[PDB]
């Protein structure tokens, strides 16, 4: 089943690559890179880590079925089109990074993978053990031992934030990215609600060029700013802002809580008008 | 992409 699956995915990605004849994330770059990695996986599987649910084989069954669905979406598409293709480029960027994180060189390391933030690392290994991936519903219940989310719109917004590959399952890599972006751990979901649900400056699933474009609407309003997850340095934020002369710049800040970075930038007079809006929310 | 200090 697994070798057939890998063969099918590699062929779908070859078709897309041939049908796709810009700056990161770019499908034209990501398609052949993902197919090469899949080939590396396939070789390595024919010679594994801890067995059972959430292990290497389970991860690949899920990942490859999602990669097929996403590859069908791209195929079906080749202004609205520009957006649909940018969102899919971000999704493929995330699928490629997740497979590179968990099977570098084709060789599974999900049972050894270590999260960036120590409290989150501990939470995953104590709660999930050697597993590298969980279905959303099981993840939501496990995370709920520590950081419960309100069912409904809130929990669904959380799902959309965490699930980088839009697969319905949370890998240890996605949880690594989420807990870096929304650190610190003791207040994880309060940080996320304040920054990603309630803050006008937060944009999800936008590329560097899409924020450059969006902020042109506010170029006569120095101080205007937006923040969104970097697509090339996953786990870090990218803040776009209109400088004093009207130019649109983007910076990746220091590895610290985004709230501290935004508080400092407000106090220094750089991040004043979130998405160009008049009211900056209080983050204290 | 160009990210500045
Ligand atoms: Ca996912």
């Amino acid at each position: 089943e697994e070798a057939r699956a890998l063969g099918r995915a590699v062929r779908m990605l070859q078709r897309l690559e041939e049908q796709c004849v810009v700056s990161p994330p770019s499908l034209r770059d990501l398609l052949p890179r993902t197919a090469q990695l899949l080939r590396e996986v396939a070789h390595s599987r024919r010679a594994g880590g801890p067995g059972g649910p959430g292990g290497s084989g389970d991860f690949l069954l899920i990942y490859l079925a999602n990669l097929e669905a996403k590859s069908r979406q791209v195929a079906a598409l080749l202004s609205r089109l520009r957006r649909q293709l940018a969102k899919l480029a971000i999704i493929f960027s995330h699928m490629h990074a997740e497979l590179h994180a968990l099977f570098p060189g084709g060789k599974y390391c999900g049972h050894m993978y270590q999260l960036t933030k120590a409290p989150a690392h501990t939470f995953w290994r104590e709660s999930c053990g050697a597993r590298c991936v969980l279905p959303w519903a099981e993840f939501e219940s496990l995370l709920g031992t520590c950081h419960p989310v309100e069912p409904g719109c809130t929990a669904l917004a959380l799902r959309t934030t965490i699930d980088l590959t839009c697969s319905g399952h949370v890998s240890i890599f996605e949880f690594d990215v989420f807990t870096r972006l929304f650190q610190p751990w003791p207040t994880l979901l309060k940080n996320w609600q304040l920054l990603a649900v309630n803050h006008p400056g937060y944009m999800a699933f936008l590329t560097y060029d899409e924020v450059q474009e969006r902020l042109q609407a506010c170029r006569d309003k120095p101080g205007s700013y937006i923040f969104r997850p970097s697509c090339t340095r996953l786990g870090q934020w990218a803040i776009g802002y209109v400088s004093s002369d009207g130019s649109i710049l983007q910076t990746i800040p220091a590895n610290k809580p985004l709230s501290q970075v935004l508080l400092e930038g407000q106090k220094d007079g750089f991040y004043l008008y979130p998405d160009g809006k008049t009211h900056n929310p209080d983050l204290t | 992409n160009e990210y500045t200090a």
